[PDB]
């Protein structure tokens, strides 16, 4: 899946 | 807890020792202890919470993702199962965090500081738990998300990286799992302008926190337009 | 245990999934429990067992030298019983893989594949238990890697990538764990010798996985002349 | 730590 970006750690 | 006859100052050393080791079940784990000691939160160890809780619950989402999509195209129980048993873990962790949230994290943080924080987190872990589900978790994340925003908005001004990092989190929220992506462009779009024209007011050292939150609303619009 | 209500085949297929979820320690526990169900394993499977708990155990050394080092500079009690606590539980997970290969895999191991591939595993946790100890499980690691490599040496070519494997590692117990680095380097250098002198008799396939192996031999002769 | 080559993967 396209996932965007969120704040904090990019861990999954 | 199992964490009960440890000093506070020794949980939170020892979960930026776990930090510095990438073990992030411990550092979760010695943070909830710390946060079950009852007191407030300073902003470093609210971070070192956040940290941690999104490091284990990143790591269940991605295997989660691989597991609905073999079972998506696969469509024995097994795949099936296996999904189930990481959603589980998954779901478990959400309401673990949502649990420290509610007993007592933010009902006693006044301050705009924790409060929005601690409120982000609250939305964010809902959101988790929707990634996964579902109508009533998706306005849980929602009413906590606004809540967060209302506050930023009267209390912070439009370069603080924690309004910063909501509103990001907050479109995201909408573009994915609300089915709102105009909306999550407009915010995306509003919060980047607002901040872009109050750089001025920052230090070298601020305006290199504000602008690397700001780059992640740029590179959301970038795929989204 | 807690795998024993699930079919062994289930197991399996729940091992290659976690694999594909990077779920390592979910991969250990479902190979552990097909291990369990007392019949040998297959290539596959003994595959499956071993790059699960090489995972595992590699979190955990790795996290391991991070807190030692941190320890050895300072030198509160809590850097010693944090880097304690995930010493113990390297421990733990070298002495079930250990447990397993006593009960009872390597007794019941007669082809030279399974049984070198068994036999060097044993040699492998007991040189993960070295390097955190110490003369006696030192002596464990050497005499289990010795009997694979005699096993190796009459039974199967010089360019198999068990055996081969079995002599990179054996080199770097010499280097790390014995303090021998000459015979290290006599033996990473014979056997990459012996190999490169039987690629000829190989297929395009087989060419490729000695070959890597042959490469991880010329990594470690790079560092060590 | 320098850490050398061993078979598998290199997950430490
Ligand atoms: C912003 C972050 S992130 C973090 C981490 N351990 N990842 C620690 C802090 C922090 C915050 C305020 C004061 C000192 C440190
Ligand atoms: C960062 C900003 S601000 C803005 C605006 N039109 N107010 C648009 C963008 C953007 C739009 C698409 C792709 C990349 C960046
Ligand atoms: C050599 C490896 S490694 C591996 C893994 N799942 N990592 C699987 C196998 C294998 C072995 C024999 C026959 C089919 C597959
Ligand atoms: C791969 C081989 S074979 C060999 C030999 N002298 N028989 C030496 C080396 C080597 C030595 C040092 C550094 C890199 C490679
Ligand atoms: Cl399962
Ligand atoms: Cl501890
Ligand atoms: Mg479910
Ligand atoms: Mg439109
Ligand atoms: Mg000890
Ligand atoms: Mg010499």
């Amino acid at each position: 899946k396209l996932m965007f970006k969120t704040e904090g750690p990019d861990s999954d | 807890g199992a964490m009960g006859s440890m000093e506070r100052a020794s949980l939170i050393q020892k979960a930026k020792l776990a930090e510095q080791a990438e073990r992030y079940e411990d550092m979760a784990a010695f943070m909830k202890g710390a946060v079950e000691k009852g007191e407030e939160l300073s902003c470093e160890e609210r971070n070192l919470l956040s940290v941690a809780y999104k490091n284990v619950v990143g790591g269940q989402r991605a295997a989660w993702r691989v597991l609905s999509s073999i079972e998506q195209k696969s469509n024995g129980p097994e795949v099936r199962e296996y999904r189930e048993k990481v959603e589980t873990e998954l779901q478990g962790v959400c309401d673990t965090v949502l649990g420290l949230l509610d007993s007592h994290l933010i009902k006693e943080a006044g301050d705009a500081e924790s409060r929005v924080f601690y409120l982000k987190m609250k939305g964010d872990y809902y959101r988790y738990l929707a990634e996964v589900a579902k109508k009533r978790i998706i306005d849980s994340a929602r009413s906590a998300y606004q809540e967060a925003m209302d506050i930023s908005k009267k209390e912070m001004p439009p370069t603080n990286p924690i309004r910063l990092g909501l509103a990001l989190n907050f479109s995201v929220f909408h573009y994915e799992i609300a089915n709102s992506p105009e909306e999550a462009i407009s915010l995306a779009k509003t919060t980047f302008d607002e901040a872009m024209a109050d750089l001025h007011t920052l230090s070298e050292d601020s305006y290199k926190d504000s602008t690397l939150i700001m780059q992640l609303l740029r590179d959301n619009l970038t795929l989204w337009t």
